[PDB]
């Protein structure tokens, strides 16, 4: 039947990476999670007119397993690289962590999107500019997206389909 | 009818239930949301004994209250107002003769007696098993020694001597078999030749075991303080959850020593050797419910340096291959396979940590503090039910012992492993993927040959335990 | 796993909180601690079969000798302690059983009755009154040591098979 993509979140830890899932697979309008859950980690949603199913890996928490990456990464088929925007060496990550998708994966072309997560109110040390460049000199799209208030949390999942679609 | 209680303006826990102050899930009730009062009331009820909840609060209320500010609730708690004599008593009285009193024994008996004892039994969950409150503030110790060393009256007297005399010993501060442990197992190495223990020339037996000993006892030692509040991914992760890093830094440790090995064994046909061996470490892991173990084995397999050895993996007997792909399996589909398996077997076993941590923090950060209900702000103690539902679980499986014999030079080798050396982790793990292209060139650069480096027999003496008389 | 729901219950001192101790954590308690409520939990293959045992260990003292009815409602089967050197613990059973008999409603309670402390020489209660009381109440008779572990498995687990078959 459907298309299922098997997305995997990766990034920093400690700095509200995990929002970025919780809000999507939500109770979009309840507040509330049990990721025991038997496909908490699942969601059939409709891109672009075409229905597909979402299995997203998010191994939050898990940060200092550093060498279990390799194998969390290789179920992959897509990638959303998060960092928190007030976190500057979230930012400075995310270069390693896209060598890393590219060796894993052997690939020079892997889909993924780069995500600015704001998850508080401290002050952004990333400015909107930096990561865009950095974004273009990957070439991947850069998606910001709030862990309050749900903004860009579609866009951000949404977008890194339409990379896979369109590899 | 129902015993009477004090006036709530002056006892503070006998206001009536209310959506304004507590709220129940849909047979004793399970609480959704309160107030501090309410869940302390609850807590301590007269009607009946609730030791999850005793659990479930004790390791997690400092997340809405602080330890200081528990003491004096339960202190005011404790403290219940006896009722008045009645119309029947008074008349008594005034003639001259003893009263019935049979309100004031009642209310003792039944509402005074048990609240009192199961503050008591709050005081010494807390002290037994959450004592970290009590090291790291020195007066909150003193205000307890103080608040349990002046209960007066003899109902209490007996569980008051005795929570001073646990109070003393937990300021200053043994296991039985059914069976004996199996005789430790030796392959070339033989005791007390430590400068000869490695990989091939341990017995893969022992090397299971010994590191089975050790990943248990860190296990074992990781407390709920190191994971409640998400504290194990903060700034101060390493002063609050210092025994969960030790043990996940074994764990990384021991990969990468795995994928050291087998790199940095140039010759195919002792790299062969070297894998062969790893997947009968791990067949004993499985046998031992070690399952931190198999994944560190299986982590190693599937990391990008060694997962490229198609040359190596070619020449594993099939029976092993089958054995790694059934070890890998377990983590498929968001680790299915193994949250059944760890369901199903007889422990002792060692859990693979990681899940909980991630299911920890997901609660955490998914599910608000507060519930917001008639203009006022009520505690989400359901979250924090979930929260303790995962540290119960962790705790359940760190009871059980296992019956093995330490060998105290191995088990130092394996504590003193160190692959990484001095290098920086991307120095070393660039270099690891460097001496893969090495040993097996990217097609279609031809595969080159390589001497030998071990000079002892390859031949495994298999798993299968021996028994001498 | 199907979750079985276990009381231990018994006059004062004779050993319930050692007996479960030991079979959660294979260690012996030397310290007499007198028990509010503590709750100890138990994975377990029995008979094949996979279970989760919660384990209620109770207060034998008599101060808190009218706080039972509330535990007893939710236990399933019943551990009932004395120990063989007490002869006091010992007539303390009958008052155990009828309670659990009157709270639960039922004359057919899954329980066991566990001789206690059986490592000590110095015994005053004989098996042979043991097993009367027992035949009389339609139950085993199990003699342990949570010092030794001698019986200590066994009167678990016969407590869980009566459950399982009741
Ligand atoms: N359908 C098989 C046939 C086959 C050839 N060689 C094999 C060795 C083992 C197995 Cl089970 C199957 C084969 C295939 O093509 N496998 C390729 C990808 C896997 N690698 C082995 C590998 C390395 N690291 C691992 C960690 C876990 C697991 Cl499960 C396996 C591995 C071989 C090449
Ligand atoms: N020799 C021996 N001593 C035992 C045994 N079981 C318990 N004891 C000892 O008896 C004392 C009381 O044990 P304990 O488990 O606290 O009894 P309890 O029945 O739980 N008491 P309570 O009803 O007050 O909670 C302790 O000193 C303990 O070491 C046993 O099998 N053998
Ligand atoms: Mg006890
Ligand atoms: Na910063």
């Amino acid at each position: 039947g459907m298309t299922e993509y098997k997305l995997v979140v990766v990034g920093a830890g400690g700095v509200g990476k995990s929002a970025l899932t919780i809000q999507l697979i939500q109770n979009h309008f309840v507040d509330e999670y049990d990721p025991t859950i038997e496909d908490s980690y699942r969601k059939q949603v409709v891109i672009d007119g075409e229905t597909c199913l979402l299995d997203i890996l998010d191994t939050a928490g898990q940060e200092e397993y550093s060498a279990m990456r390799d194998q969390y990464m290789r179920t992959g088929e897509g990638f959303l690289c998060v960092f928190a925007i007030n976190n500057t060496k979230s930012f400075e990550d995310i270069h390693q962590y896209r060598e890393q998708i590219k060796r894993v994966k052997d690939s020079d072309d892997v889909p993924m999107v780069l995500v600015g997560n704001k998850c508080d109110l401290a002050a952004r040390t990333v400015e909107s500019r930096q990561a865009q460049d950095l974004a273009r000199s990957y070439g991947i799209p850069y998606i910001e997206t709030s862990a309050k208030t749900r903004q860009g949390v579609e866009d951000a999942f949404y977008t890194l389909v339409r990379e896979i679609r369109q590899h | 009818g129902q015993m009477r209680l004090p006036s709530a303006d002056v006892y503070r826990f006998a206001e009536p239930d209310s959506e304004e102050n507590i709220i129940f899930e849909e047979g004793i009730p399970i609480i959704k949301a309160g107030t501090v009062i309410k869940l302390i009331e609850r807590l301590t009820y007269h009607m009946y004994a609730d030791p999850n909840f005793v659990r479930t609060f004790l390791t997690t209320y400092r997340s809405f209250c602080k330890p200081q500010e528990l003491l004096s609730l339960i202190i005011e708690r404790f403290e219940i107002p006896e009722p008045e004599p009645t119309e029947a008593d008074r008349i008594a009285i005034e003639n001259g003769d003893q009263p019935l009193s049979a309100e004031l024994k009642r209310f003792r008996k039944e509402y005074i007696q048990p609240v009192q004892l199961r503050v008591l039994n709050v005081c010494r969950h807390w002290v037994e098993h959450h004592f970290y409150d009590f090291e790291r503030d020195a007066y909150l110790l003193q205000r307890m020694e103080e608040f349990i060393g002046t209960v007066r009256g003899k109902a209490m007297k007996k569980w008051v001597e005795s929570i001073t005399k646990i109070i003393q010993r937990k300021k200053i501060a043994n296991i039985t078999f059914q069976s004996s442990p199996p005789t430790v197992e030796w392959h070339i190495s033989r005791p007390g030749h430590i400068e000869t223990f490695d990989l091939l020339t341990l017995h893969p037996i022992e090397i299971a075991r010994q590191l089975t000993l050790l990943e248990s006892d860190l296990y074992r030692a990781v407390q709920p303080s190191e994971l409640v509040g998400s504290v194990w991914t903060k700034e101060d992760k390493e002063i609050n959850s210092p025994n969960l890093l030790k043990m996940i830094r074994h764990t990384t440790n021991l990969t990468l020593w795995f994928e050291k090995c087998i790199v940095e064994t140039e010759n195919l046909e002792e790299r062969v050797a070297v894998v062969s061996r790893i997947i009968e470490i791990l067949q004993v892991f499985q046998e031992l419910n070690n399952f931190n173990g198999v994944l560190e084995v299986v982590s190693a397999m599937n990391s990008s340096p060694v997962y490229r050895l198609d040359h190596t993996f070619e020449q594993i007997p099939s029976r092993q291959k089958k054995i790694l792909e059934e070890a890998h399996e377990l983590s498929e589909d968001h680790y299915k396979k193994y949250l059944a398996k760890l369901r199903s077997i007889n422990p002792p076993c060692v859990p693979f940590f990681g899940i909980y941590l991630t299911n920890i923090l997901k609660t955490e950060e998914g599910n608000p503090e507060v519930l917001k209900r008639h203009g006022k702000e009520l505690i989400n103690f359901s979250k924090r039910r979930k929260v303790a539902e995962i540290t119960g679980e962790i705790q359940q499986y760190q009871n059980q012992p296992y019956c093995l014999r330490v060998e105290s030079d191995i088990k130092r080798f394996f504590e003193n492993l160190n692959p990484m050396g001095n290098s920086m982790e991307k120095e070393f793990t660039d270099y690891l993927f460097n001496k893969s292209l090495e040993i097996e060139p990217r097609n279609p650069k031809p595969l080159p040959r390589f001497p030998k480096k071990y000079s002892y027999p390859l031949k495994s003496p298999g798993v299968r335990p021996s028994n001498p008389r």
